[PDB]
RNA sequence: ACGAAUCUCUUUGCCUUUUGGCUUAGAUCAAGUGUAGUAUCUGUUCUUU
RNA sequence: GUAUGUCUAAAGUUAUGCUCUUAUUUACUAACAA
């Protein structure tokens, strides 16, 4: 509906704050996370980053005070919101390719690699250069991981068509997924109940799972038709886009609704603040506001 | 029928849809430069593509009319069924 | 409970044994057994040939009939699957007519499913295995693809990795052709042609470049 | 009405995804549990359509 | 438990009707325990 210019550069990866956010962060493909906000009057304040290669993942803290931050030259840097001064992990083996902190506390933070070997990182434990425990129970790069929202359990799919359940700090899978299916985006629905764990596919068909309990997993009905290499976000209503055209509308309870124009890209995202504000993250500086 | 009779009668066919509506020789290089309309031979091409395509949706038609498990199977009996 | 096979024929055990004899044949009775939870191999085969096998017939004996078993009786004494042959028909019904002439759902359903699962299921482990292994396969590129296409998104251009080559010999097609076997020498010319083909390949891989 | 073209159907023709070896039918048909997973069951409630 | 088969092992090639909650079965699988 009403755009904005952000970054030049292709790819993108906007996120809003958390519930009360009034923020819209971004970070694009032009190596450089941006911060503008809800109100019209579209104030930028750029953090900065120092490392090379372009920005990838990005993610708030519960807290909406330090943001993670992910990058293709093995560097992960935490950003403190409005100062930008802050913790930093220029060390890495190759690029983590997701990463995402706790929901219920700022401390802990994983991190999920390439080479498939996830790691913590507490507040005492980001001074020490240490890790609580890593996990290595997937075999290929993960690219995708969101906790279960009440702070333990957590969940990451990977690109070998798999999902995992784990306890936040256990390190032993609660629930490897099944196998004919592909997964890229784990996102979990703002469910009343909070039983549902979202995830995108490859084949064009995002999935739902009952995610209480996590050895539970049997889908109830599957939301297709968005030709996929992308992202998705709910609230009611899932909203995600596709690799082609354009974004979709899908209504959570019966999978069919709006099929709104993007212009590409597509990573989908709501304004949890409000009740019906989206975002769309087209490549190459053409962020699209409903 | 023959395949001898089978082309002869196709070949009368398509001499009905014809109905419907120079050689140069460089003899020490052999070849032999027939230079004709460029307009027939790309309506030979349409044509040609345009008969295959009524063959080729002939087919889906067809496989779309309907004792088997499987795909195949139930084509079998019909290959038994026929005799 | 494991046990010891026999009973009697419920009519949806019998239509599956037909069913089992339709795929199978009858020479398998074994597997056709295992199909049914109840029932053994022998029993099975027996019940076949006895009952359920439609080149039997159990239509009632004209006069005439009647006069070639009872004078079959007279003169074979009770040797009746030989009576039965000579009458063209199953023994123990013979037998009958001769005599008559002188005066639970939840396991069944079980078994069902099961059983349909199995008749549309006919394919060796091997195959399975290869199809199980073509969709992972077919999946995996496709996670590679988006890798690489997020890349490129991204500014870094990857060329996707070769199939890790199994011998020294081994082929990549793309590379250059197959094994050319040119066209037969030209006696019409053809080189205008060479020309409009070689355009229209360039042009196409334009168009895949733009695409 | 004859000639032609376009479309649909029906009859035949074409088999058009239409069984790709051999052996002693190649051989032999079971006595299991709990723990977990997976799927499948069935019920079970309520929600709104 | 194996044959066997994949995987990793680091350096950037110069383009612009449904949801749900559960309890029960059955099957299969399991170098996991009995």
């Amino acid at each position: 509906i009403r755009n904005y210019p952000g970054h030049p550069e292709g790819t993108t990866a906007l996120k809003f704050l958390p519930k009360t956010g009034h923020l819209i962060l971004s970070g694009g493909n032009d190596h450089t996370i941006k911060i503008w906000d809800f109100y019209h009057d579209y104030e930028c304040l750029r953090d900065f980053q120092g490392h090379n290669k372009p920005i990838k993942a990005l993610r708030f803290t519960e807290d909406c005070q330090s943001f993670l931050s992910s990058s293709f030259d093995r560097s992960v840097k935490i950003w403190d919101t409005e100062t930008g001064k802050v913790k930093t992990r220029l060390h890495l083996n190759s690029t983590p390719a997701d990463v995402e902190s706790r929901p219920t506390n700022p401390h802990e933070f994983i991190v999920g690699l390439s080479n498939s070997k996830i790691l913590h990182y507490d507040d005492r434990v980001s001074e020490n250069q240490g890790l609580v425990q890593t996990y290595d129970h997937h075999l290929s790069s993960i690219l995708a991981l969101k906790y279960f929202p009440d702070g333990s359990k957590f969940i990451s799919s990977s690109e070998d068509k798999t999902v995992r359940i784990w306890e936040n700090q256990i390190n032993v899978p609660i629930k490897q997924i099944s196998d004919t299916a592909q997964h890229s985006m784990p996102f979990l629905n703002v469910h009343p109940s909070q039983n549902y764990f979202c995830a995108q596919s490859m084949d064009n068909r995002i999935y739902s799972f009952s995610l209480k309990p996590k050895y539970k997993r049997h889908p109830k009905k599957i939301f297709k038709g968005h030709s996929s290499a992308g992202y998705g976000i709910s609230l009611r209503y899932i909203c995600s886009g596709d690799s082609k055209s354009r974004l979709f509308t899908w209504d959570w309870n019966t999978s069919r609704l709006l099929n709104n124009i993007n212009k590409p890209i597509t990573q989908v995202d709501w304004h949890p603040q409000e009740t019906s504000k989206v975002i769309c993250s087209g490549a190459a500086g053409k962020i699209y506001v409903c | 029928i023959s395949y001898d009779q089978l082309a002869k009668l196709s070949y009368e066919k398509t001499l009905r849809n014809l109905a419907t509506q120079k050689v140069q020789k460089d003899t020490k290089t052999g070849k032999i430069t027939i230079a004709d309309d460029d307009k027939l031979v790309n309506k030979l091409a349409v044509s040609l593509q345009s008969e295959s395509k009524k063959r080729y949706e002939a087919r889906k038609r067809q496989m779309q009319n309907a004792s088997f498990i499987n795909d195949k199977n139930k084509q079998f009996n019909e290959k038994l069924s026929r005799e | 409970p494991i046990y010891v096979k026999g009973g009697v024929w419920t009519n949806v055990e019998d239509q599956i044994l037909k069913a089992a004899v339709q795929k199978y044949g009858t020479h398998q009775w074994s597997k056709v057994a295992s199909l049914l939870q109840k029932k053994t191999a022998r029993q099975s085969e027996l019940r076949w040939n006895e009952y359920l096998n439609p080149k039997l017939n159990f239509t009632e004996f004209s006069k005439e009939e009647d006069a070639q078993l009872l004078d079959l009786a007279r003169e074979l004494p009770n040797q009746w699957r030989t009576i039965a042959d000579m009458m063209a028909r199953p023994a123990q019904v013979c037998v009958e007519r001769y005599n008559r002439l002188l005066e639970l759902e939840d396991e069944e359903k079980e078994m069902l499913a099961e059983a349909r699962a199995r008749l549309l299921n006919t394919q060796g482990k091997k195959a399975t295995r290869k199809i199980r292994e073509r969709m992972l396969e077919e999946s995996k590129r496709i996670a590679e693809l988006q890798k690489r296409r997020e890349l490129k998104q991204a500014g870094i251009n990857v060329a996707i990795k070769k199939p890790k080559k199994k011998y020294g010999t081994d082929i990549d097609y793309n590379e250059d052709i197959v094994y050319e076997q040119a066209p037969m020498p030209g006696i019409y010319d053809t080189s205008t042609e060479d020309r409009q083909i070689k355009k229209k390949f360039e042009q196409f891989e334009r168009k895949v470049n733009r695409k």
